[PDB]
């Protein structure tokens, strides 16, 4: 990395729908988040 | 009379255990934990460039 | 060929933050996977360093 540059972050959005697993069929409307 | 089957040798191979870096590419990729994926669907990588 | 293979690509974004380094310690910047028969006649007659 040369002086400068603005080094910057790679974010990772990652849709986790727990406890849809585990128990529970977990029902949502959609348009849910 | 003696007579005798005879056991002469017995050879095995070692199963080589390689991990992945190692590998010349590697260089090719970034590896990094990331459990709890089974649990999601959905991905998105999203980089500000 | 090679040096159009070579660099016909965009370098990547990333900064692994570890990086392969050549011993001297030079950054190892691409990867170039070939098959052994390819590889021998073209380590042979091209490329040594």
């Amino acid at each position: 990395v040369p002086t400068g540059s603005i080094l910057s972050t790679i974010e990772v959005a990652s849709h986790r729908r727990l406890f849809d697993f585990f128990a529970r069929v977990r029902s949502d409307e959609n348009s849910l988040y | 009379d003696v007579e005798f089957d005879a056991l002469l040798g017995s050879y095995c191979n070692t199963l080589s255990l390689v991990r992945f870096l190692e590998l010349g590419l590697s260089v090719a990729c970034v590896c990094t934990k990331f459990p709890e994926l089974a649990y999601m669907n959905e991905g998105r990588v999203q980089f500000e460039v | 060929w090679l040096v159009d293979l070579t660099t016909a690509t965009q370098p990547s974004v990333a900064v692994p933050r570890l990086t392969h380094a050549d011993t001297r310690g030079r950054p190892v910047d691409g990867v170039l996977v070939t098959t052994a028969a390819i590889k021998q006649r073209l380590l042979q007659s091209f490329l040594k360093v």
